[PDB]
């Protein structure tokens, strides 16, 4: 208890932490799925495979 | 001002600009301009004082005159063509009137005095919103009507804007007037490239908006409105001074920063059309802007001006309000040169 | 304006259906890596401005910065590649359609070509 | 007076606090190791190894190859009575003058 | 070239993550390692350059300059150790970051394969130098020096950008290989004259040329030791490299437009040597000597003969090393007595023998004592100028005489005579300073032993 | 959450929390009087919160740990030196006066924030409105200069034009000889070195300027020492007075919201206290400023934001 006043950022905002981690994971998985779908669509359209 | 009223007025300004940018009817575009001005005046007069009232009065007079000229041009175009759709105007006199009205709205020379006057009169947030949005809209109108623009008149106004901005920025000491003259010079560059590539115009608009947002938000963070007030920032938060210095370097067109990309692309586009003298003069004239940018950077970052005694209490206390997207605007205004070919996406 | 008004252009469409015939950018693209680097720099600048340990505080928000920049950069790269492909397609089509405006020229060897010699002295 | 300014400090001498100072740092151990790494790396590694590397760099400029080719051409030319140096670099038969 | 580029971009995070008392050690060690790695670029071919990729290529002209830059970085680090003892950790790291960024930009500028990328990087080098000067200079005139430097460079270089974009639109590509193979003669018209003027004037302002050179004394006198070392040794050679690169597309108009610049350069050699004869400041003397040597390089490039390019390259390398050594010696003397006046401190040979030896060697190399590469380059340039015309020999002879005069004058003034009685803070020379001088001087003698590595691509 | 436009939209209105005892009872008084005891008595009886008189280490107290900092890092002024050598050539007198004015402005901002966020009244021993009496006393004796007076006036105007007026000049009118007797009895040598003319100038400034000025704005309740001994009479008089004085009757919810936003941001409160006016007494050289700032950053719990200092025991830094 160094500070006489409780700092606004004294404790982690677990709601914000969870939202940030979930958003990052969701964006990464969505990007990977979109890339896979784009690769498959390109191959199908151009007849490569 | 009530927060609900303030956000309603801001949304009304944005809705007027959106109506201008999405309307295919001259009457609807004029309506959008009128709504934008009407909702913009209280934003200027938020912090009530005689200087703010005078700035709002001058802004209202200028915008009302420009709107009357624009409506006259619309009526003249309707007389000789009977068309309301915004396309290549069918009458040279109407086109000249429209160009003059839009130049007056933007702030191009010789219609530039109200820009520093109002910018000094109003606060930092009001100046930021004014510059950004009130230059965003008429540039959209000009891009829509680009193919009928008289190149001689447009380039004359652009070069005059560049020269006047450079000299005014050289002589001024107030931060808001410096920002106003910088805006004048950048609008001159944009309107110079306008009759050749609206894509380059939009690219310059985006880069200028990003840099202006970064600079104004840094000034708001440091709570400085003069050169000497900014000269004390190094003793409280030296990071902000360094960020402001790199932003000022970028705004001057120095490579390899983001500000060099619009000038480079504009020079390339203009020299594609067998125009060399205009790009050469425009490039040489930006040295005045870089000079007053560097002079401002000397007083804040590269040297240490004397401080005061209550700055110790300033150190003891901490900044509370957090700026939104400030790091993103700082990064985008200095480190996006290797991403230049995205102008094809912007096309 | 050059590209606007092109026939078949659907307004307010970031990526039309014809853009899916092009190779999507690789996830290891140097441009994507540079976008992630910009995101990381923005996170560091955020820490510096808000007066937090620059390299050790706010790891979750730094990761969010990097992820958002990578996502937007990927979509921007897709649009840029589509636009350049469209430009090349239109150029080749016009060259094919106007052979009299784009004619083939005779290729003379340097033995046949006469060029002036300027001594350096 | 015009400011509350600190007086100009006297310059510190590294030899006062450390007679064996190498001039790199005021900390004795850090100074000693800075001197050691500078001397070792720079002098030994860079000078000696780079000098011998440059001395024994392979002959990619083809100086010796050019000398051998010149010797071969001179021998062939003077053995058959041909001029040592040709009059023209290219073939007048292949060159078509404009006329 | 990525094997050299990436280690610098790794020097940056290493510097920012190293401990407070290990920054100098880490930076010096890894800069020396990077220099050793960059030594491999000296294995050039005889006919065509080394084309690593579509973006970077190395030539017999680029390789010695890259080696010089990578070798010059750790010496600047040592000098910064010397003069930045009381600075804070963050500011010291910022100074090292500026030096690292400048080195990286110089490497990319020298290895760039296209003229527009070359211009972008060659202008990008301005920011770190301006920051270093105007932030860590010691006197009031540093702001004015920075302004003069920046605006001279930009006023020179903007028409170069206009000319480059025009050339790309006209021809198709700015790639150096393409513009060399597809080169066509330049007609004698006003438009071609002005394009020639744009390009040449940009590189001449960078060089500098006599009459466009005041920024050089202003910036070199007021800059810190590392800034002076990088300004004189490498940043002055950007103009020479550009001229040796850009003149491919300017013929035969260069045979007609070279007269004003040749006369300016020769009379500038004479005038700047005469100025060196009567200078009360040591740094100003060194700066004007640099101006004279760069004017000689200008003469070589403008006469543009195969014997003049080799001399130009050799003289550029030799002058860079010699000027860096001279600036280091002057900075040591300044840090001892806190004044740049030359006649203030005397008897320094009595007080400091080894520094007197270093001064003697540096002044002998400055006046082109055979068989040093300074003399090799100067003699090649003189022979080419003699072939060009037979009065250039007179001008070169008088310039050489005055050069020897002022070099030995500064040596005798600083080192010989009776020591100043009231100066009693002349401490013995540091091992760091002695090692700095030795590392400056030994490569000169080694390049004298092996001179074919710095004679350019026309060897 | 933190107060702001979102809270105002949601409905956190200041006039809702206001009551009859929600009054900023500044108690203005004289030197070495029973004003401190009287203020403490008034605060307890009326249920209000008492603010001890503002000072250098009061400004040091609110931030970080409550313990005071070194005088070099905070204030750079001392009251003892002003007592020992009032006319010293280092400008300590005006430096102390400006620092004390800044401290009182900060204290008034804190009191306004507490009142507008809790509805409880506040009792201040002295305020920025009555702080000019010391400046006038110094100027009459020649301790400070006309330039110092002008700078103080400019700062006072631009910084006190914003906040609401005080509530009562409880002028504990003690004659100067009695003040000197009390000072002698207290036994502190530094205050024993106070001259009689300096004490008279403060009383002249109070009675001729401050008392007439605040009479128009609000009621002024003047009491002698014996009258101030009976705090119940003072409380009864305070509760009795009722009128349309001051801007408080016409204060609105929007004005209260603006005032609360202003007072909750301390850097905006202390914004014009460092205007670029280069008086030799307050101007600090660049090198000294840099060195002192480096020391202040080297302080234990002040290098980063409060929630991000590992050396004072902050955890979860990487997730915060
Ligand atoms: C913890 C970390 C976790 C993540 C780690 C990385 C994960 C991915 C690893 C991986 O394998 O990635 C694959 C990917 C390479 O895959 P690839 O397809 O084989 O690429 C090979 C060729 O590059 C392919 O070349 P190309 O022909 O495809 O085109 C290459 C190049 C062609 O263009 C160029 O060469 C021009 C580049 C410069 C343009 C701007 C110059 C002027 C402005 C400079 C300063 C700007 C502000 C800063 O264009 C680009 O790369 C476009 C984007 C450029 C961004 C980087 C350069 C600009 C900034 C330079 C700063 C110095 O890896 C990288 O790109 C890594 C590069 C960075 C490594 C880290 C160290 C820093 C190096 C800096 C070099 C600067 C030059
Ligand atoms: C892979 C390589 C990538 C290289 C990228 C290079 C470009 C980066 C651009 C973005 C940089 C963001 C920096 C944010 C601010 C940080 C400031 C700070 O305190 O930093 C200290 C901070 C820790 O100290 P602290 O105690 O937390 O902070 C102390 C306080 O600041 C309290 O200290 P104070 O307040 O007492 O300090 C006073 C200082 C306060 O002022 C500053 O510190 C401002 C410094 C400049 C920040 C703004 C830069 C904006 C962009 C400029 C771009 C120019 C061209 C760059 C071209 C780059 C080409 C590659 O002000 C002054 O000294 C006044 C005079 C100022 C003179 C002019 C300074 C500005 C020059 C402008 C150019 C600078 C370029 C380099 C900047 C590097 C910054 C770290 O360390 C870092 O930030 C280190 C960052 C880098 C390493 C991160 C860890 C990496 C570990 C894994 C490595 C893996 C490698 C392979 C994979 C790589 C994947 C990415
Ligand atoms: C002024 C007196 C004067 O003419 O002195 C000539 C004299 C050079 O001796 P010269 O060889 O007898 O003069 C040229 C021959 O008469 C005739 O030479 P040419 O027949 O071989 O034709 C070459 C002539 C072809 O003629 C033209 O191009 C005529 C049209 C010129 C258009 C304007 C050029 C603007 C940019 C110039 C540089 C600005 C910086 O080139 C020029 O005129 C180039 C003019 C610029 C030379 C470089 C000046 C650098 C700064 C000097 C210090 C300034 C302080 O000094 C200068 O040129 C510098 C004067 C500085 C004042
Ligand atoms: C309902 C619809 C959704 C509304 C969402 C907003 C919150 C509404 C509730 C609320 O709290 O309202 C009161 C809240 C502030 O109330 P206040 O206490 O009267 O404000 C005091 C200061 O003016 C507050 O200003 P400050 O001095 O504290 O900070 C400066 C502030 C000043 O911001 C403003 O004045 C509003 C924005 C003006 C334009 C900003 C630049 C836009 C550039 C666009 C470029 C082209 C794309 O600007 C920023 O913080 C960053 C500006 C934007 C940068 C990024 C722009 C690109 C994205 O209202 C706003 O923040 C206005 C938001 C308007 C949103 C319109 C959406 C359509
Ligand atoms: C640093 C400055 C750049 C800032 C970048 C951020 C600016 C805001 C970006 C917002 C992106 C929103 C995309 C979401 C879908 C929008 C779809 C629609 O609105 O626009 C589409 C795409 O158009 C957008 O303008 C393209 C968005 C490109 C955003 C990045 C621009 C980068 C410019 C180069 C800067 C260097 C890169 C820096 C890294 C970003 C289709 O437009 P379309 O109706 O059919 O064409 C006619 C309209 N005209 C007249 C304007 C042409
Ligand atoms: C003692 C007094 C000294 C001062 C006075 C001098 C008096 C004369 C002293 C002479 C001493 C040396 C004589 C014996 C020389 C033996 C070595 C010499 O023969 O080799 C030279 C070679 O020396 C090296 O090449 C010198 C290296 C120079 C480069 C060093 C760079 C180190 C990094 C520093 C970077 C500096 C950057 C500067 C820009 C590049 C010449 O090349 P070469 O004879 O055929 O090599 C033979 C190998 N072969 C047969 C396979 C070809
Ligand atoms: C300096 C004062 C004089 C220079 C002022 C610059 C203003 C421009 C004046 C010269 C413009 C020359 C020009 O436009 O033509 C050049 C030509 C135009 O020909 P086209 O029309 O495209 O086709 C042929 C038509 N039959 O374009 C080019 O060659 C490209 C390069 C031209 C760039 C302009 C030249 C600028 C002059 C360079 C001087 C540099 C001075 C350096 C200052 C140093 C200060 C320390
Ligand atoms: C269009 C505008 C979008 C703005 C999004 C961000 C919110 C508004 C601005 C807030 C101030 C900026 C700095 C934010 C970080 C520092 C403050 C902090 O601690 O924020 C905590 C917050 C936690 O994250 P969380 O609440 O989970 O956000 C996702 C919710 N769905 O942390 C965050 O939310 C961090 C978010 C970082 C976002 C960076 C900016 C967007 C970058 C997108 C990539 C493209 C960039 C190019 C330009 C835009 C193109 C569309
Ligand atoms: N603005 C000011 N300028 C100079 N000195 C001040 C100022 N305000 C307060 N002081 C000093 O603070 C001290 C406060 O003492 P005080 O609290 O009145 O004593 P007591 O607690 O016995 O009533 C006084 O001695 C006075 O000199």
């Amino acid at each position: 208890k160094f500070y006489i006043r409780e700092p606004p950022h004294g404790s982690p905002d677990w709601l914000k932490v969870g939202l940030t981690l979930g958003t990052s994971v969701f964006l990464w998985i969505y990007l990977i799925k979109q890339h896979k779908e784009d690769v498959l669509e390109y191959k199908r359209r151009n007849g490569l495979e | 001002m009530n927060p609900i009223i303030y956000t309603t007025l801001i949304m009304t300004v944005m809705s007027g600009t959106m109506l201008v940018m999405i309307s295919s009817h001259w009457l609807l575009i004029w309506i959008g301009f009128e709504m934008n001005l009407l909702a913009m005046i209280p934003v200027l007069m938020k912090n009530f004082n005689p200087r703010a009232t005078e700035a709002a009065t001058k802004y209202f007079l200028t915008q009302a005159t420009a709107s009357m000229m624009l409506m006259m041009a619309i009526i003249i175009n309707l007389l000789y063509s009977g068309q309301w759709t915004i396309t290549k105007m069918f009458n040279p006199v109407a086109m000249t009137m429209m160009t003059m009205a839009l130049a007056m709205k933007l702030g191009l020379s010789p219609f530039h005095f109200w820009v520093p006057e109002v910018t000094q009169g109003i606060s930092l947030q009001a100046g930021l919103l004014l510059l950004t949005w009130q230059k965003l809209a008429p540039l959209s109108v000009l891009c829509q009507i680009s193919q009928s623009i008289n190149p001689n008149l447009m380039l004359t106004m652009a070069m005059l804007s560049i020269l006047i901005g450079g000299w005014g920025g050289l002589n001024q000491t107030q931060l808001r007037k410096i920002m106003a003259y910088s805006s004048i010079a950048h609008m001159g560059w944009m309107t110079a490239v306008l009759p050749y590539n609206t894509t380059m115009t939009i690219l310059n608009l985006l880069i200028y908006i990003t840099m202006t947002l970064a600079m104004f938000m840094l000034l708001i963070h440091s709570s400085a409105t003069t050169t000497l007030s900014l000269s004390h920032t190094w003793n409280k938060m030296p990071v902000i001074t360094s960020l402001m210095m790199v932003t000022l370097l970028s705004m001057g067109g120095l490579p390899p920063l983001s500000g060099f990309m619009p000038k480079w692309m504009i020079i390339q586009e203009m020299t594609k059309n067998e125009s060399i003298i205009m790009p050469t003069l425009m490039a040489m004239t930006a040295l005045l802007n870089l000079y007053f940018y560097m002079r401002l950077a000397y007083s804040s970052s590269l040297t240490m001006f004397p401080s005061t005694n209550n700055m110790k209490m300033k150190w003891q206390f901490e900044h509370t309000k957090q700026m939104k997207l400030l790091p993103t605007m700082i990064v985008l205004s200095t480190l996006v040169l290797p991403m230049t070919p995205a102008l094809s996406s912007l096309n | 304006t050059m590209m606007s008004g092109r026939p078949g252009r659907v307004p307010l469409q970031f990526l039309p259906n014809e853009a899916r015939s092009l190779p999507p950018p690789k996830l290891t693209d140097p441009r994507l890596v540079y976008m992630g680097f910009l995101g990381y720099c923005s996170g560091l600048i955020d820490n510096a401005i808000r007066r937090r340990p620059v390299v050790s505080a706010g790891l979750h928000r730094q990761l969010l910065y990097v992820t958002s920049f990578v996502f937007f950069g990927y979509y921007l790269l897709k649009r840029q590649d589509y636009m350049y492909a469209l430009r090349d397609h239109d150029m080749f089509a016009y060259v094919k359609s106007h052979p009299e405006d784009f004619p083939e020229k005779d290729k003379k060897t340097y033995g046949e070509i006469l060029e002036e010699f300027h001594p350096v002295r | 007076i015009r400011l509350q300014e600190d007086p100009d400090p006297e310059d510190e001498n590294l030899y006062e606090k450390n007679p064996d100072s190498h001039g790199y740092d005021k900390d004795p151990i850090v100074d000693l190791w800075n001197m050691r790494v500078v001397f070792f790396f720079g002098f030994s590694i860079v000078l000696v190894l780079g000098s011998t590397f440059v001395a024994y760099l392979p002959d990619y400029r083809m100086q010796e190859w050019a000398r051998r080719e010149a010797e071969r051409l001179v021998k062939y030319r003077e053995a058959n009575g041909l001029p040592l140096m040709e009059s023209n670099c290219f073939d007048p038969n292949k060159i078509q003058l404009p006329e | 070239m990525l094997k050299i580029i990436i280690p610098t971009t790794m020097l940056l995070p290493m510097t920012w993550m190293s401990k407070h008392n290990m920054i100098w050690i880490n930076a010096t060690v890894h800069s020396l390692l990077i220099s050793l790695i960059s030594l491999s670029l000296l294995n050039q071919l005889g006919e065509n350059s080394l084309n690593f990729s579509l973006t970077f290529f190395s030539d017999s002209l680029s390789a010695p300059l890259l080696v010089l830059t990578t070798w010059l970085l750790p010496l600047m680090l040592m000098a910064s150790q010397s003069h930045l003892s009381k600075e804070t950790t963050t500011r010291k790291k910022l100074y090292i970051t500026m030096l690292i960024l400048l080195q990286l930009f110089l490497i990319m500028t020298f290895t760039a394969t296209e003229l527009i990328l070359f211009y972008i990087l060659f202008e990008a080098t301005l920011v770190p130098t301006l920051i270093i000067i105007t932030r860590w200079g010691n006197q009031t005139e540093r702001l004015n020096a920075g302004l003069y430097f920046l605006f001279y460079t930009l006023a020179g270089s903007l028409p170069l950008l206009v000319a480059l974009v025009y050339i790309q639109n006209t021809t198709g590509s700015l790639n150096f290989l393409i513009i060399h193979y597809w080169s066509h003669p330049l007609s004698n018209s006003w438009s071609n004259i002005f394009m020639w003027l744009a390009c040449i004037m940009a590189f001449m302002v960078k060089m500098p040329l006599y009459g466009l050179h005041l920024w050089l004394p202003k910036a070199h006198v007021e800059a810190p030791i590392a800034g002076s070392m990088v300004l004189a040794a490498v940043l002055l050679k950007l103009g020479g490299y550009g001229m040796m690169r850009i003149t491919t597309i300017l013929n035969p108009l260069t045979n007609y437009m070279a007269y004003p610049f040749l006369m300016l350069s020769m009379w500038g050699m004479i005038m700047t040597s005469s100025i060196c004869l009567r200078q009360t400041d040591l740094k100003s003397l060194i700066a004007y000597s640099s101006v004279s040597h760069m004017a000689l390089v200008i003469v070589a490039i403008m006469i543009q003969t195969p014997w003049s390019f080799m001399g130009a390259t050799a003289l550029m390398i030799a002058h860079g090393l010699t000027s860096s050594m001279l600036f280091c010696l002057a900075n040591t003397n300044y840090e001892r007595v806190h004044s740049r006046t030359m006649i203030l401190a005397r008897g320094l040979q009595t007080l400091l023998p080894l520094m007197a030896t270093w001064w003697l060697v540096a002044s002998l190399t400055n006046l082109a004592l055979p068989p040093s590469i300074n003399l090799i380059g100067e003699l090649f340039i003189i022979t080419a100028s003699f072939s060009w015309s037979n009065i250039t020999i007179i001008l070169m002879g008088m310039n050489m005489m005055i050069t020897a005069l002022y070099s030995l004058y500064m040596l005798i003034t600083t080192q010989r005579g009776k020591y100043t009685h009231h100066i009693n803070n002349i401490k013995p020379s540091f091992t760091r300073e002695n090692a700095l001088m030795a590392l400056h001087i030994l490569p000169l003698l080694l390049l004298t032993l092996n001179p074919k590595m710095i004679l350019g691509p026309l060897y | 959450l933190q107060y702001g436009p979102l809270a105002f939209v949601l409905g956190e209105r200041t006039t809702r929390k206001l009551t009859e005892t929600s009054k900023v009872i500044t108690v203005d008084g004289n030197i070495c009087s029973g004003k401190g005891r009287l203020a403490r008595e008034i605060a307890e009886k009326l249920g209000l919160r008492h603010f001890p008189e503002a000072g250098i280490h009061y400004a040091d107290s609110t931030t970080g740990d409550g313990k005071p900092l070194d005088v070099q890092l905070s204030g750079n002024c001392s009251l003892e030196k002003f007592y020992d050598d009032p006319k010293s050539n280092d400008g300590n007198s005006y430096r102390l006066q400006s620092w004390l004015y800044a401290s009182r402005l900060l204290q008034y901002a804190d009191a306004l924030e507490h009142l507008l966020s809790t509805g409880q009244g506040v009792v201040l021993e002295r305020s920025i409105y009555s702080d000019f009496v010391f400046l006038e006393a110094m100027y009459r004796q020649g301790f400070i200069r006309k330039q110092c007076v002008e700078h103080y006036n400019e700062v006072k105007k631009v910084t006190a034009c914003e906040y609401l007026p005080p509530h009562v000049v409880v002028y504990v009118d003690v004659p100067v000889p009695e003040i000197q007797s009390r000072i002698q009895k207290k036994g502190n040598p530094h205050e024993m070195k106070i001259t009689a003319a300096y004490l008279q100038d403060i009383e002249n400034a109070y009675k001729k300027t401050f008392l007439p000025e605040m009479s128009e704005k609000c009621e002024v309740l003047q009491y002698s020492a014996r009258e101030a001994e009976d705090a119940e009479k003072v409380v009864e008089d305070i509760e009795y007075l009722k009128c349309d004085k001051g801007p408080w009757p016409d204060q609105d919810d929007r004005t209260f919201h603006r005032l609360r936003m202003l007072v909750q941001n301390k850097l905006e409160v202390l914004n014009y206290t460092t205007i670029p006016v280069y008086l030799p007494e307050i101007t600090i050289g660049a090198h000294q400023s840099d060195r002192v700032f480096q020391k202040f950053t080297e302080l234990p719990g002040r290098k980063y934001s409060p929630g991000y200092n590992e050396d004072v025991g902050d955890k979860w830094i990487w997730l915060k």
